[PDB]
């Protein structure tokens, strides 16, 4: 059919900071999240997204961007008065 | 078939697809654009738009292949604006002018075979992005700042670094950097030291304390 396809790879791809980021490791990064504020988690498949749901249930995932880049953002904080007000050091707990 | 590509009038990355068929009238072009550039400004104030139309199917890796690596470790990649792109031409992005437009292309038959759709690359400059624990104790400590966001690198003006600071100012409590993160006069650090001081308040950093 017609003549030979003119074919050309693509570029090969060189990922960034935000598409090398691992939500399991991240916890560092989000517990500190202030509400109404983005932490990036890179991409996540949809068992990690559950798992992520159960592990943060004071945050939101918004898909920003595709091949499932995500977000997390804090929308309550949930911690109870006999766990963080007999004290002044502790911020979260898990 | 007598498929021919060839540059155009403006940017070299931007050219024309010939095709001559038996039809006369078919014997058109298609104005579409290739990425060739590595990205080290903004194309707009706050974004950077690759030319490279991202199909639905492929990793978004090949998207950032066009941007300096450190130029984008302080940007996010976005959804954008739909296009569609030749399936042999992976990442053209095919404009539309005249004739060509989405449905035009949906409602040809034979089009269906050869083009693909999905998202025009989209970058937006946010922050630097940490990922684990060791980056956020060398941004907090002040060690290693050449990475770090505002947040996690403002001189203790934001209540990010007070977890990371509760437990390296208990390894060392004379450190400037852990006396600063107290000078902000915030509940954890003032109970860190009182806690410190409790033990060694014979000790300078309980003076400034």
């Amino acid at each position: 059919v017609s003549v030979e396809l003119p074919k050309r790879d693509p570029p090969p791809g060189v990922p960034t900071d935000e598409m090398l980021l691992n939500v399991d490791k991240m916890h560092d990064v989000i517990a500190p999240a202030k509400l109404l504020e983005y932490v990036h988690i890179g991409p996540l498949a949809k068992d990690k997204e559950d798992k992520v749901k159960k592990r943060y249930p004071e945050f939101r995932l918004v898909n920003t961007g595709p091949g499932g880049l995500s977000a997390l953002l804090r929308q309550s904080y949930n911690g109870t008065a006999p766990n963080c007000c007999r004290t002044f050091n502790r911020t979260h707990y898990w | 078939n007598r498929i021919k590509i060839a540059p155009g009038i403006a940017d070299i990355r931007d050219k024309y697809m010939e095709l001559g068929f038996n039809y006369p009238e078919y014997n058109r072009a298609v104005k579409f654009a290739e990425e060739s550039y590595t990205y080290y400004y903004e194309t707009s104030p706050g974004e950077i738009k690759p030319k490279f139309c991202l199909i639905d199917g492929m990793s978004i890796d090949h998207c950032s292949s066009f941007i300096v690596p450190e130029f984008a470790k302080q940007y996010v990649l976005i959804h954008g604006e739909p296009c569609s792109s030749f399936k042999f031409r992976p990442g053209s992005l095919i404009y539309y002018q005249n004739e060509v437009t989405p449905e035009y292309i949906k409602d040809l038959k034979h089009a269906t075979d050869y083009i693909a759709s999905g998202q025009r690359c989209h970058f937006i400059k946010k922050d630097y992005l940490l990922g684990d624990s060791d980056s956020v104790a060398k941004c907090c400590s002040k060690t290693n700042t050449k990475h770090c966001p505002k947040i996690f690198n403002n001189n203790y003006k934001t209540e990010h670094c007070d977890d990371f600071m509760t437990g390296f100012c208990r390894n060392d409590p004379g450190n400037p950097n852990c006396l600063e993160w107290l000078r902000a006069k915030r509940k954890p650090a003032m109970s860190t030291y009182s806690d410190i001081c409790s033990k060694h308040m014979d000790a300078r950093y309980c003076s400034e304390f």
